[PDB]
């Protein structure tokens, strides 16, 4: 099942990464940054040059190759829009455990064709597309997120946006809380991993004591989240969940940046999202400026500090 | 993106979907000579603007209504005069509405039966979906509310393709009796393929129906195209006028910037969409009225901070500015510098409030406060918002 690959989301110091789209002006910059941070970046694909060395590191013509050859367990893609989905499928083929598609702009039709497949195999798990990635602070970083702002700790973070997440992470560390695992699932309407996918992981993580969920207008992923928490997070040992949803001031009918950030046909507004999560026990910060202070207080009430 | 009705019928026509015969007009005379040239019982004259609402909308020529039926080629002309050149406002456009440069003079048609049929990718289904009610004519969102049981759906398999039985199953639920049925269904099949062929996020037909003469016709239809598929739909996007797009919005796109206006006096500009939405929100939470939403992406670059400010310069409704930039990938003093370079260099005269965050934030703030400019450094997003707001009371 696809459900059964959720576990691959928890990357760590043991995980070895290959970057599909290695010599590209993008896979370049992030690989130097991934190695610096301290990530197990073994190499990278890039058809044509498939045999050379880039950045004091091996290069292959394909994904299937570089897998075996380097043993590797995670693939991150920086391949431009028109091909990016091909790359996802080239990764699901060679049965890679974790695939992280950073690329923005992939046709929505492409992604529905991708999820057609992706929801059949269970060896692969995809985060993305149009997402900053995943980070297990101190252990492993796969994506375009500034690492130095993370502090290993107790809060599991899941967000549909990039920099807004950075706000949260900064705000948590500044109150000294830290993070266990952060997953940016992306701003697109059809993607490989949703909120509930991540919440299962956080709810069963002993390292995770609290959760921050960042959302926005568009789609129903937030409402499914609220449903899932009602069902699996009530009762004597529930973890506190703090959340912020963007787009309260968004006008309808417009694409607020992210392809999936649009209130359409009367569906996708923030107000209903906020009301649902509240109904599931989720304390929703009104200001996006208060996610650190808000979850801080939650820990303090339950005396978890 | 959205095309004009005459462009999307064209398109539907060339992909085998049956629509009304029609003519497009740039003048009130071509329109009038078009109603004569059609030659039919009745005529529908419809102004062309992308905003829905035309029916009950109002022109600035005084004329009420963007849609009109008349059997006399003359009424067309007199009505045209009042459309070309003027602006049409609808329950869906800016208060002074969109300007109109063409009208469509099509042959009305007797609508025997009116149904609702639409195709999109569903956000909970993954994969195409047919949504149709035998109760067409009205705004779907209302049927859905008053009579949820008149709304049928048929999930389709993106790899497989639409199945003959599904089209029949739908045609059936839609109200088509015996003969008509196999013709309804084939139109459905033709739409679904049109839909996948063009990278539409949605193909909506309302009303989808039958004439007394025995034909299955899409008398009306809205089509939304996936902006990401443009690189593989150059023909279709070639038709996108951009005439209707808001000005600042247009400019902003030239520089990969993404702008959207609101009705306030406190502009802002952020890097990342999520955070740009949150920025508009915090301002309002604190009593402000965000002027716009601007997303620079993750592409900070001295060039853009400049175009970004340049743009804000336009909207003379703006009384202040809040810059929320979360650095991460770069030194915050370089950003502060480019902010100020761009600022004097753009001879600004509106209170600026900047909140930079990332690397080397202290010196970066020094530059902003030690610039001579009417700038103000902010501690955090809440401090930023509170100020901007104070800054204009």
């Amino acid at each position: 099942s696809y459900t059964a690959s959720r576990k691959h989301l928890y990357v760590d110091k043991n995980t070895k990464v290959i970057c599909q789209g290695f010599t590209g002006k993008q896979g370049t910059f992030h690989s130097q940054q991934a190695l610096e941070y301290g990530t197990n970046l073994v190499g990278g694909t890039t058809p044509g040059k498939g045999g050379k060395t880039h950045l004091g590191l091996p290069v292959f013509n394909t994904v299937k190759e570089a897998k075996e050859q380097t043993g590797a367990t995670a693939s991150v893609i920086y391949v431009p829009p028109p091909f990016a989905a091909a790359a996802i499928n080239e990764a699901i083929d060679a049965e890679v455990p974790l695939v992280v598609c950073i690329t923005e702009g992939i046709p929505q039709q492409d992604m529905v064709r991708v999820k057609h497949r992706l929801l059949r195999q269970g060896k692969t798990r995809l985060i993305g597309p149009n997402c900053p990635g995943v980070i297990n602070p101190g252990e492993c970083k796969i994506g375009i997120m500034p690492g130095h702002i993370h502090k290993k700790g107790r809060i599991g973070i899941v967000s549909r946006s990039g920099t807004l997440t950075y706000e949260a992470v900064h705000q948590t560390t500044q109150v000294g809380l830290g993070q266990s695992l952060c997953v940016g699932i992306g701003g697109d309407p059809f993607n490989g991993t949703d909120f509930t996918d991540c919440l299962e992981i956080f709810l069963n993580d002993p390292a995770t004591e609290g959760i921050i969920l960042i959302g926005e207008i568009g789609g129903n992923a937030e409402e499914n989240a609220a449903e899932f928490l009602k069902q699996h997070n009530s009762g004597p040992k529930s973890k506190p969940v703090v959340s912020f949803i963007a787009g309260l001031t968004a006008p309808p009918g417009r694409r607020m940046g992210h392809a999936g950030a649009i209130i359409a046909g009367g569906k996708g507004g923030a107000k209903e999202k906020i009301t649902a999560l509240q109904s599931a026990g989720v304390v929703v910060s009104m200001s996006p400026a208060q996610l650190g202070t808000t979850i801080y207080k939650e820990f303090e009430k339950r005396k978890m500090l | 993106m959205n095309l004009q009705e005459y462009q999307s019928k064209k398109l539907m026509s060339d992909n085998g979907v049956k629509v009304q015969r029609f003519f497009v007009a740039d003048t009130a005379n071509e329109a009038l000579e078009a109603a004569k040239r059609l030659n039919a019982k009745e005529i529908v004259l419809k102004a062309q603007i992308l905003a829905g609402g035309r029916g009950k909308g109002v022109f600035s020529s005084g004329l009420k209504g963007g849609v009109h039926l008349t059997k006399d080629p003359e009424v067309v002309g007199q009505l045209a005069k009042q459309m070309i050149g003027y602006n049409l406002a609808t329950k869906q456009t800016p208060k002074e509405g969109v300007k109109v440069n063409k009208v469509m003079v099509a042959e009305a048609l007797d609508i025997s039966r009116e149904t609702y049929l639409a195709i999109l990718m569903d956000r909970s289904c993954n994969g195409p979906v047919l949504v149709g009610s035998p109760q067409g004519g009205v705004d779907i969102e209302e049927v859905a509310a008053s009579n949820p049981e008149l709304i049928f759906k048929e999930q389709i398999d993106i790899i497989e393709g639409i199945k003959d039985s599904q089209a029949q199953r739908m045609a059936e639920n839609l109200g088509f009796l015996g003969p008509l049925q196999n013709q309804a269904a084939d139109q459905i099949k033709k739409l679904y393929n049109l839909f996948l062929k063009i990278d539409a996020t949605q193909v909506e037909v309302n009303p989808f129906g039958e004439t007394p003469e025995g034909q299955v016709v899409c008398f009306d239809a809205k089509i939304n195209f996936d902006d990401n598929a443009e690189f593989r739909q150059k023909d279709i996007f070639a038709m996108d006028d951009k005439s209707e797009n808001e000005p600042i919005e247009n400019e902003a796109a030239k520089y990969d910037l993404k702008y959207i206006g609101l009705d306030g006096n406190i502009a802002c500009f952020v890097n990342g969409a999520g955070l740009a939405m949150a920025t508009c929100d915090i301002i309002f939470l604190n009593g402000g009225k965000p002027a716009n939403f601007l997303d620079l992406g993750g592409g900070v670059k001295e060039s853009q901070v400049y175009q970004a400010f340049k743009l804000l310069t336009a909207d003379p409704k703006v009384e202040a500015i809040l810059v929320n930039i979360f650095g991460g990938i770069v030194n915050c003093a370089i950003i502060a510098n480019g902010i100020t370079k761009a600022c004097r260099e753009l001879e600004l005269k509106v209170p600026l409030v900047v909140r930079l965050e990332g690397t080397n934030v202290h010196e970066a703030q020094n530059i902003l406060t030690n610039s001579g400019l009417p700038i103000t450094s902010a501690v955090d997003l809440e401090d930023a918002a509170k100020k901007a707001v104070a800054s204009v009371t």
